[PDB]
């Protein structure tokens, strides 16, 4: 395969440092710049700055010079960004990416960038891993012929959480929300499902809730 | 230059084909020193800048 | 610093419709422009480099033109894997910069949401926080007005919305209003209802509930 | 380039402002090796190729 | 006060060589490029090459490069240029002109040649130095009459005509030099006067040939 | 190497009007194009430099202009001191290249020449040669014909002629005509003939003598 393997997701707290990695396979590692480029949540993309398989010397951009440094080993074909002094600003998912072939003779007309790795998310926050609290979403009381249950998935950290309905049998008409950032620096999310108003009361309806960050696993029934 | 040129060099080439060499300094938008090589045919080529070859055939030029 | 400046924000068009995106430049960038597309939890994949050079296995219906410090993505006839977001990017120099993103939507006919409300659950209540939920559910086009009422008492400041992407079947939204109150503000009132205005609707929509029936 | 730039030189300038230097050998259009520095500022001037100073501001940024 | 002074004009044998100065005054020498610039008898300019004061270093002409040196004197500011293997085709008005000024901060926006020597003719052929032979051109046998001289066989050029010392002007044509098959150079000169001052009034063509340490004074 | 060509060869105009002249370079020389004027008997003197720029001591009436490839040297209003001759030169490269030139004469009516013949002197027969000599009198424009006849056979091949500069008072050129024979060629014809034509005349004029009724 043809690709570029990053590490995984990291939670850090403001001031700590992170390294992540981004291994690369299936291609001649020396024919290629390898850039970093990053995108916080909902955001566009900013150019953390790249690295040179061959020399070894990275280039950065100057609004991080002074707290990154980029890295390559040879051996394993893989490289290095370590961020340090990180801020909350830091929050997003950072990829590597390929830019080339190119060899000896320069030329000023460039490739873009075809081959990028999976991205990693990296959290920076003064919160704490936490597992979230699953509250049901159920009405007062029903003339209509349907009815919305959901599940309140409140007060985690960090992303990412999934849920699922009927450990995956119910599928249609799910609607599960991307999560808010609170005040309080934990996320909240819902995810609600409509369904006949006639199956309340005969089916059963739980929600699945997954955050693997705390290694919590949350089934509510509604 | 507004980025760098070389990602690969040669360890050096024929003196005798060399019409000029451009030495470029780390700058705001290229980390490494870059030594591009313009042969009399036109043609450009990377050149590394800490092979000793390299700097003898400056030296050959400088000296001509 | 290069500045990127992509034309429009939001594209709605049909699938079959041409799509032309623009992107302009501060200052020359050649032709050192290339372009990406983006779709929800994956990375940018080039569709086309240096203006207007074909990318291996991206389909013939992408196009790329310039002239000067003006770009253009042209998609011929939209496909329903094309509605993402595209994104310019330039190399002509150090640091790379990309713009800022066109988002292209599909264009459907009005959709009325249909609305739904929550009251807090026993088991949050215990804790002393309370979470009222209103949900608008399938409707386009995106833009929905939801106004919370505690007693009549209209509400600012305490509550937070969410939106769905593009649902893959019928091209709706949908969307979450969380109203958040302490157990003892929540106990002090008892009418709760959110009110909902869109396009769909000949007049807003209220959903309610009293404490002293759930 | 097309005609030999370098009427007069300079013995030596400061190295820290040198951005790059281009060393042109003998050719076509030119019987003399001229030497051009590109300072930071974007200022150009004209080196003696034959100066030791000048041999010795290439070689700090060759291995710098 | 900027001049440029050229050494006097040379005659020369095909397959000898010769050497032309140019020498500077009156300007900062080290300032200018000097270049070598020829003009062959009616034809356009043809640069030779040229060189740098400061180093002596030349440039030539590919056409030339074989059979031409440049070289600077620095004690006396003058520049030299020896063109070898002369030839026929090498006989022209040669001139040395200055550019600049150019300092140690490099332009790509020239100057032009702003300040010329008076030239140096150099003539190449196998003829030898040779007085003219002048003789009269009168008619045979209506208010206006022509008369004239006609100044044959010398080399080399240049020859002056002037009539009755200098006196008589108005209607006086000195024609341009002819090359004939000989190698040697002819011309001639006319004068249109009232028919009625033939008989009266003397008319005498003053012959200077300056090469040949010639003069003669031709009454028609 | 560079070729420049200028045009036109010749520029005929009267003093107060506005000259335009050209010069075209091969490839392009950037704007290192210089304009030089020349008089007879004298070195090039510069006129304009880098296409457009003021030289010291230069009338202001002198102007240029281009880029390029394309060059021009306008006389906003001629003085009689700049009929001569007009030359570009480049020094973008080496070798530096020069035009053609361009020679600006004054523009006048038409004048028919007046013409004369001089039959060998007494003196240079004695030495073995006879130059007969025809001479065309304050004539424009430039443009004559002559023809030598011996006993109406015409002659070629052996006659040299020469043009003076235009004449500064009357605008007119003035040519002289030299026929070349030797003493024994001479003596054993009779008629020696120049036949002239010129815009001035209707049709040709002859002029002619008789050997030995001189
Ligand atoms: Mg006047």
């Amino acid at each position: 395969q043809v690709q570029l393997v990053q590490s995984g997701a990291e939670v850090k707290k403001p001031g700590a440092s992170v390294k992540v990695s981004c291994k690369a396979s299936g291609y001649e590692f020396t024919s290629y710049w390898i850039h970093w480029v990053r995108q916080a949540p909902g955001q566009g993309l900013e150019w953390m700055g790249n690295i040179s398989p061959n020399s070894g010397s990275a280039n950065y951009n100057e609004k991080f010079k002074s707290r990154v440094t980029m890295t390559r080993d040879t051996s394993t074909s893989t490289v290095y960004m370590e961020l340090s002094s990180l801020r909350s600003e830091d929050t997003a998912v950072y990829y590597c990416a390929r830019e080339g072939p190119y060899s000896y003779y320069p030329s000023r007309e460039y490739y873009g960038s075809d081959l990028w790795g999976q991205g990693t998310l990296v959290t920076v926050s003064s919160a704490s891993t936490k597992g979230p609290s699953v509250f049901p979403l159920a009405p007062c009381s029903t003339s209509e012929s349907t009815a919305a249950l959901g599940c309140l998935v409140k007060d985690y950290f960090p992303e990412p959480v999934t849920v699922s309905w009927n450990s995956g049998a119910l599928t249609s008409g799910v609607h599960t929300f991307p999560a808010v950032l609170q005040s309080s620096g934990l996320y909240s999310l819902s995810s609600v499902v409509t369904v006949p108003s006639s199956s309340l009361g005969t089916k059963t309806y739980t929600c699945n809730v997954d955050h693997k960050p705390s290694n919590t696993k949350v089934d509510k029934r509604v | 230059e507004l980025r760098c040129q070389c990602l690969q060099t040669l360890q050096g080439i024929h003196p005798k084909n060399i019409q000029s060499v451009i030495v470029k300094a780390p700058g705001p938008h290229c980390a490494e020193t870059e030594v591009i090589a313009t042969l009399k045919n036109g043609q450009k080529a990377c050149l590394n800048p800490a092979s000793p070859m390299v700097q003898k055939i400056i030296e050959k030029i400088l000296n001509k | 610093e290069i500045v990127l400046t992509q034309s429009p924000a939001t594209l709605s068009l049909s699938p079959g419709e041409r799509a032309t995106l623009s992107c302009r430049a501060s200052q020359s960038i050649s032709n050192n422009l290339h372009w990406y597309q983006q779709k929800p939890g994956q990375a940018p994949r080039l569709l086309i480099y240096y203006t207007s050079r074909s990318v291996s296995g991206i389909p013939a219906r992408f196009s790329g033109s310039g002239s000067g410090t003006d770009f253009t993505l042209t998609i011929s006839s939209l496909e329903p894997e094309d509605f993402a977001v595209y994104y310019c990017g330039q190399n002509n120099e150090w640091p790379e910069v990309f713009g800022g993103g066109t988002k292209v939507e599909i264009k459907r006919t009005v959709a009325a949401p249909s609305v739904f409300i929550f009251p807090p659950s026993d088991e949050q209540l215990k804790s002393g926080t309370a979470s009222v939920v209103c949900l608008l559910n399938n409707f386009y086009p995106r833009e929905a007005k939801v106004q919370w009422k505690v007693d009549n008492a209209l509400q600012s400041g305490n509550s937070q919305e969410s939106v769905t992407e593009q649902d893959s079947k019928d091209s709706t939204y949908s969307l979450s209003s969380t109203l958040t109150l302490s157990k003892a503000d929540y106990e002090k009132h008892k009418v709760y209802a959110c009110e909902v205005t869109h396009q769909g609707l000949s007049s807003p929509v209220t959903k309610s509930f009293n404490r002293g029936e759930c």
